[PDB]
RNA sequence: UCUGGCACGGCUUUUCCGGAGUGUAAAAAGCUCCGGGAAUAAGGGCUGGGCAAGGCCGGUGGCAGCCGCCGCGGUAAUACCGGCG
RNA sequence: GCCCGCCGCCUGGGGAGUACGGCCGCAAGGCUGAAACUUAAAGGAAUUGGCGGGGGAGCACUACAAGGGGUGGAGCGUGCGGUUU
RNA sequence: GAGCCCGGGCUCCGUGAGGGGGGAGAAGUCGUAACAAGGUAACCGUAGGGGAACCUACGGCUCGAUCACCUCCU
RNA sequence: UGGAGGUGAUUUAAAUGC
């Protein structure tokens, strides 16, 4: 679980933060 | 003697196109429309329907052209009987 | 020391504590801001008239299936799209499209649609300023336009 | 049908009609006095558990509906609709 | 435990430790931190039972070893699956 | 000394292609992740990698594993 | 009589069910 979520949250964050940074 | 249910009122013959999940099926009907159909529970427990089965459909009283409930499923020999009485056409079943 | 300062002059700490910790009641926070009043259209009100855009029927929930009678109505000043649950058996009949339909809530404003219905926040009382429970009984009055 | 109900016999008579002043400082309010005078406006909700405070018949059949929650309707439903209680 | 003093934090679940804003950080990130919506649960301890590709003890002869015989090879008898009618 | 106007800046209301997530529907598909040591114990912070559940490294923790082996304690 | 460590560990036993 919290492994999952942390990396899902991180990937969401990055990918989206990539989309914001871009 | 063989006896086969037939569509009563505004009920329609249909062929099951796609399984959506959760007792909802897309059904191609005999008037030419695809209805999103519900399987009443009283039915789901009694039978195992599948893609490319022929059914009776009861359209809903609102959005008659888009939704219905499947109300009876036909076995393979009933489907043959409905082909031989001219109730359904072989061209309708295949699609 | 079970929490709190106790001491003559301290009280202010008390006084701010409570308030700080009050805002963990969703309900309290919400009213004191007025989120109850802003979001779930009405502008807060008891009821709202609106023009019946169309009639739609939706599915029931998890152990259940049955066609509930729901309208789509547009509140007039609110100017917001509301889908809605209609009391009574026959009813959907007595409601013509483009009659006025007064609308209320149903069963705690919290958001809670009743157990069966997914969405429906609201209730309908009226068709052309005469209600639905009056139109379930044949004698009392019967509809127009 | 003894919670109560009905016949029948007797009593009284809220509203309602008419009169006196009133009040008006003009009415109305018609009250209040007196004469006439009828047993003559009652309903709404609920009755599964919660809450019980309250249960049968007939229809219907996980439908149509009920629903504040917990649930109830999948062919003997006390929970839905109607009736009866 | 029972008292006395202060401090941090909590106020059902999920949404979400996310969005936005600000602050910090080279970067990776951190600190702070909602709402719309949705649900009659989320949860904790212990009890029982069933279960585990867990451990000990003990039996069995529908068990296995040990052992004697045999089925499965053929012909026939029989009952069946199927096919035929 | 008002309203009025003009040019620019900032903010807020009605409304928009497109885009994000939630609680769901539970008849399609992939896998077996966890819950029994779940059949490689599990979780945990951090880092990389994988379609997915997830795997691996390093450090921690037992809310940790079943005998066995060794060590202590009323 | 009941509790805590340190390390052998065992692959001969296979995904799913409204």
């Amino acid at each position: 679980m919290r492994w999952k979520w942390i990396k899902k949250r991180i990937r969401r964050l990055k990918r989206q933060r990539k989309k914001e940074r871009g | 003697v063989i006896r086969v249910p037939l569509p009563e009122g505004n009920q329609l013959f249909g062929v099951v196109e796609q399984a959506l999940g959760a007792g909802w099926m897309d059904v191609r009907c005999e008037d030419g429309k695809i209805r999103r159909c519900r399987i009443p529970g009283k039915l789901r427990r009694r039978v195992w329907i599948r893609v490319g089965d022929l059914v009776i459909v009861q359209p809903w009283p609102v959005q008659s052209d888009k939704r219905g409930d499947i109300v009876y499923r036909y076995t393979q020999t009933q489907v043959d009987w409905l082909l031989r009485k001219g109730k359904i056409t072989q061209e309708f079943l295949t699609g | 020391g079970k929490k709190a300062p106790n001491g003559e002059f301290a009280g202010r700490k008390l006084k701010l504590k409570r308030k700080k910790f009050r805002w963990s009641d969703i309900r309290y926070k919400r009213r004191v801001l007025r989120l109850k009043e802003k979001s779930d259209p009405l502008e807060g009100a008891p009821q709202a008239r609106g023009i019946v855009l169309e009639k739609i029927a939706v599915e029931a929930k998890q152990p259940n299936s049955g066609m509930r009678k729901a309208v789509r109505v547009q509140l007039i000043k609110n100017g917001k799209v509301v889908t809605a649950f209609c009391p009574g058996d026959g009813a959907i009949k007595f409601i013509d499209e483009h009659d006025e339909v007064i609308i209320e809530g149903i069963g705690g404003p919290k958001g809670g649609s009743m157990g069966d219905i997914p969405g429906i926040r609201y209730k309908v009382v009226k068709v052309n300023r005469v209600s639905l429970k009056e139109l379930v009984k044949g004698r009392k009055e019967k509809p127009r336009r």
